[PDB]
RNA sequence: CCGGGCACUCUAACGGGACUGCCCGCGAAAGCGGGAGGAAGGAGGGGACGACGUCUGGUCAGCAUGGCCCUUACGGCCUGGGCGACACACGUGCUACAAUGCCCACUACAAAGCGAUGCCACCCGGCAACGGGGAGCUAAUCGCAAAAAGGUGGGCCCAGUUCGGAUUGGGGUCUGCAACCCGACCCCAUGAAGCCGGAAUCGCUAGUAAUCGCGGAUCAGCCAUGCCGCGGUGAAUACG
């Protein structure tokens, strides 16, 4: 079960910081405290930095890792 | 039984409108 | 942990509302904040004379108001000196034809609300704690009155251990749902910590 | 009713879904009855006299 | 009952025969309060007790219950460091209730896959000397006349 | 035939402050649609009588909005100037719409 | 009557029966007697011969059931794994997955009360 | 010709128009035995009339609307009992000693606070 | 629905009515068993109401005020995260464990409430959430919305089952900038535990307990089965 409706959401303020990055090659990592944004295709290899709540961690995202949102990778708690 | 869902008595207790429960 | 407001268990009977009007959904929800400004304003200063009970009877746009005072003379001035200064500045935030009316408060010693501030005052003027209290009932019981009461509190006389003095006299049919009983609570800031007395006042009967 | 938190008087959030009612007199943040703008607290001791007409010790 | 000896819900007979027990009975059969199907069950219980037999279920529910209705039982009091089961009879109304109720109990602790049956069918083996109820009755009753060794506490 | 909405907080005042709104003008044209009651809609509410904790209590408060109307039947013009914009109603409310 | 791979509904109302197939609940239970038209109120222990077929024919060639399915899901969740999705966590931990607490009743997806002290 | 005798109970209103005749009775629309599925109940609702026996002497039309059937059947119970005193206001040689004329005030209890239902008090543990 | 019409419920405004006043009994009296009449009685039912004080009960975290204590900051703006972890233990509940039951269809009675950015009759796409188009209501006279238990018929036949719906895979609508952590709602699939609960233990004396369903509250939506109310149906039993 998923949900977004008619018109997918993605914070339109990290995109310019992306469709531009691979618009002339690539980069080495992006930094934006936004996980509310969907993961999209070209974001391949980009390697983003989504927040945790303190620390910051990598995301060598891929297509299979698309239908999923950026935040679907921010491990908050800490079990065991 | 209530909380069952997909059945009249599901959209009774919970009270909703889906398929199993239309508008006559 | 028991007993509630005296006028409260009355309102609908023997003691009308302050803002005694009527509104509706798209209204009221501010016809009260603004009606409480009839308080914060037409009472923030009269105190030194009345502050009795500013019940309003507005009726669409227009407003009847009424701001009672036991000292009808400190409300006016030179035939109407202070019945302006802010009497219009009463509208300097809410004009809406909101006026002003005052009446003859017959005996401040039959208006505990005052009697309280009275104590409060005498509680600030450091007056003898209980005495002015036993005087309270008197002054009051004297004014044709019936019952009384004065229930100060907290570290009386600036004392340490927080206590709460008594004092009142003949007839306090609080439970009686039909006595013209009055209330009126006074606070009184404090160089050692706030106090505040209640002061009740039974009156008439039916 | 903490002014550093009563600024909501902005009704100028950034995203409409952010106006936290607040009591008109008590301030707090919750229980803040919409019809009377204030709180559930006040309301009681309040209406108890007349700052709230139409009211009445709801018996029955 | 620190005061009144109670006014006892003094009900009424019934649309059928015209004798109290029914409504009472039914009430027992009744559940969650729907006297409806309740009533039904007691009426249709007469349906097979007039389909598998002819004898008007009038005296059945009668001559039957009068067998379930005990006439003894126990109630212990901790006099001296112990709870002694004292033997003693019963009152009308109770002896009755017990009787009446006992049915619907052992009336459902049955096999018959149908309600009205369980009911009806019970009433059958009721007036017989082999009734689910009459067992408990006998069972509980027989408890006494056995512990008769203590009826000196008589009461 | 006219129509007058006599709704409000009070009970027999909305009655009074519109009980004088009767014969005043039924003396030149015709009668009246009568002083009609109408089901009152009340608004209850309740809340923890205490400022912290304490189930059981919360205290009750109503607020009954009463209704009334009247309406003067066959009020042939001049049969209306009899009780024109003349009244007393204060914390009471009434409106017209025929 | 043998339908779906490793599947045999029997003696029970058909509309019912079928439910006995992995990819089938009382829902597709009718959408099956639809395009098949096969009388609904009957017994598998009574189906004709051109009837039983029309089902197997339809049911088998129309969906994705049994092993073939039970394995798509396993390989499907096995998916949430590999990557770094929150979901994999709840599976790689065998705990709730769609937004629940764990301080309490989380036993259905957790397993038998493994008590210690506290 | 015609009489009356309202009669209400529980919380159901019932107009009870009775006149001479046999036993052709009705209710809110359909006749009586029609809008009340021969429920063991109803039968008694009309028992009042059967005071000093009759039925086949008087008749009626009762639009008892309000509440629910149990109450309905009962509201009637009064009219067709208060109805035989508009005609025979002396029909109580065995009418009052029946009481099918005593509006029972058995009503419902309001949900008090704390509890769950005017009386139904919630579970508390360890004391 | 159109006239017409207040005698019918009804609506909210007032008044009336019940006081052991009437007779028998025992009585010193109060007054208790017990009848007449009365729609009702001996306080007819339920409420709002909680004494002098008790525990030093509760929160300075709603507010207020008598100090320890802050100030480049334990004061202030914001974003994300947290309050929703999980080996576990308890409290209070929801839903069950089914046949006096469950599922479908036809049809039908409640009362108190709620609706202008708001409640939504109808028509249409749609299995559907829901989006579009659209009558009137300023709300006894429109509508939320329909109630549900019940009733007539028929499907099921004692089966972990058409009982029961936890978990889970996928698709999708809605509110929102935004729902991964962390949202409800529809549909398909999956269909788990439970076959009535050890010791112990909670509520309730009548329209009460049990049960069914309706409403609002704060609120964008909402994790609400919880809270405050409404009636439908309507018991058991009290020796002491
Ligand atoms: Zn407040």
């Amino acid at each position: 079960p998923r949900s977004l409706k008619k018109g997918v959401f993605v914070d339109d303020h990290l995109l310019e910081k992306v469709l531009e990055l691979n618009a002339k090659g690539e980069k080495r990592l992006i930094k934006t405290w936004s996980r509310r944004s969907t993961i999209v295709p070209e974001m391949v290899g980009h390697t983003i930095a989504v927040y945790n709540g303190k620390q910051h961690v990598p995301v060598y995202i891929t297509e299979n890792m698309v239908g999923h949102k950026l935040g679907e990778f921010a491990p908050t708690r800490t079990y065991r | 039984g209530k909380g069952d869902r997909r059945t009249r008595r599901g959209k009774i207790w919970r009270g909703t409108y889906g398929k199993y429960r239309p508008r006559k | 942990g028991n007993k509630i407001h005296p006028i409260g268990f009355r309102l609908g009977i023997t003691r009308d509302w302050e803002s005694r009007w009527y509104a509706g959904k798209k209204q009221y929800r501010h016809l009260l904040l603004e009606d409480q400004r009839i308080r914060g304003l037409l009472e923030k200063e009269l105190y030194s004379a009345g502050l009795a009970r500013v019940d309003i009877e507005r009726a669409a746009d227009n407003v009847a108001v009424t701001v009672h005072v036991a000292k009808p003379g400190v409300v006016i001035g030179r035939g109407g000196e202070r019945i302006r200064v802010l009497r219009e500045e009463l509208a300097k935030l809410t004009g809406k034809n909101v006026a002003l009316n005052v009446q003859e408060v017959q005996n401040p010693n039959l208006s505990a609300p005052l009697v309280a501030q009275r104590v409060a005052e005498q509680i600030e003027r450091r007056f003898a704690v209980r005495r002015a209290i036993k005087q309270a009932v008197q002054r009051v019981m004297e004014s044709g009155a019936k019952g009384a009461k004065v229930i100060v509190s907290g570290r009386i006389g600036g004392a340490e251990q927080a206590r709460t003095e008594w004092a009142a006299q003949g007839r306090v049919p609080l439970h009686t749902l039909r006595a013209n009983i009055d209330y009126g609570f006074a606070l009184a800031r404090t160089t050692y910590g706030v106090l505040g007395v209640k002061a009740y006042i039974f009156l008439g009967e039916v | 009713a903490r002014k550093a938190l009563i600024e909501k008087a902005k009704r100028t959030p950034k995203f409409k879904v952010r106006a936290y009612t607040r009591c008109v007199r008590c301030g707090r943040a919750r229980s803040v009855y919409r019809f009377f703008g204030l709180c559930r607290i006040c309301l009681r001791e309040l209406a108890h006299k007349g700052q709230l007409p139409g009211v009445r010790k709801a018996s029955w | 009952a620190r005061r009144r000896r109670a006014e006892v819900r003094q009900l009424q007979p019934d649309l059928v025969y015209g004798d109290v027990l029914v409504t009472a009975f039914i009430n027992k059969i009744m559940r969650d309060g729907k006297k409806n199907l309740a009533a039904r069950i007691f009426y249709d219980a007469c349906k097979i007790i007039q389909e598998k037999t002819g004898q008007e279920p009038l005296k059945v529910f009668k001559q039957a219950v009068e067998n379930v209705k005990p006439r003894m039982e126990v109630r212990s009091r901790r006099v001296g460091g112990a709870n002694y089961q004292v033997p003693m009879e019963v009152s009308p109304r109770r002896q009755q209730s017990l009787a009446l109720r006992w049915l619907v109990q052992a009336a459902n602790q049955r096999p018959e896959r149908r309600a009205a049956v369980r009911i009806a069918h019970e009433l059958m083996d009721a007036a017989e000397g082999k009734g689910g109820a009459v067992k408990k009755k006998e069972d509980v009753e027989r408890m006494a006349e056995a512990n008769r060794a203590y009826a000196h506490y008589r009461w | 035939k006219i129509r007058i909405k006599l709704r409000g907080f009070d009970h027999k005042t909305l009655d009074a402050s519109a009980q004088k709104i009767v014969e005043a003008a039924r003396r030149s044209g015709a009668q009246v649609s009568g002083p009609i009651p109408l089901p009152t809609r009340v608004r209850r509410f309740t809340v923890i009588r205490g400022p912290f904790k304490h189930k059981d209590s919360r205290e009750h408060f109503e607020l009954r909005t009463h209704n009334r109307l009247v309406d003067i039947i066959n009020p042939n013009r001049k049969t209306i100037e009899q009780l024109m914009t003349l009244d007393l109603p204060t914390g009471v409310e009434i409106e017209i719409k025929t | 009557a043998r339908i779906a791979g490793v599947e045999i509904p029997r003696n029970k109302r058909v509309d019912v029966a079928l439910t006995y197939i992995y990819g089938i609940g009382k829902a597709r239970a009718k959408e099956a007697l639809e395009k098949t038209g096969i009388n609904p109120a009957t017994r598998v222990k009574d189906l004709t011969e051109a009837e039983v077929v029309r089902l197997r024919e339809y049911v088998e060639n129309t969906w994705k059931l049994e092993g073939e399915l039970r394995a798509e899901v396993a390989a499907n969740i096995k998916r949430l794994m590999d990557i770094g999705c929150y979901r994999g966590l709840r599976h790689r931990r065998g705990l709730p997955v769609r937004g629940q607490r764990t301080r309490t009743n989380a036993r259905t997806r957790k397993g038998p009360r493994k008590t210690v002290a506290g | 010709e015609q009489y009356y005798g309202t009669g209400r109970r529980k919380e159901a209103v019932a107009r009870v128009f009775l006149r001479p005749g046999n036993g052709k009775v009705t209710v809110n629309g359909q006749d009586f035995n029609e809008y009340f599925q021969g429920l063991v109940r109803a039968v008694a609702a009309l028992e009042p009339l059967r005071a000093v026996d009759a039925l086949g002497r008087f008749d009626a039309y009762i639009t008892v609307r309000g509440g629910g059937k149990s109450g309905q059947i009962d509201a009637i119970k009064l009219g067709i009992a208060r109805a035989l005193v508009q005609y025979n206001p002396d029909y109580r040689a065995k009418l009052k000693p029946l009481g099918f004329l005593t509006r029972d005030a058995r009503v419902v209890e309001r949900k008090k606070y704390g509890k769950h239902k005017a009386r139904r008090a919630p579970q508390y543990s360890k004391r």
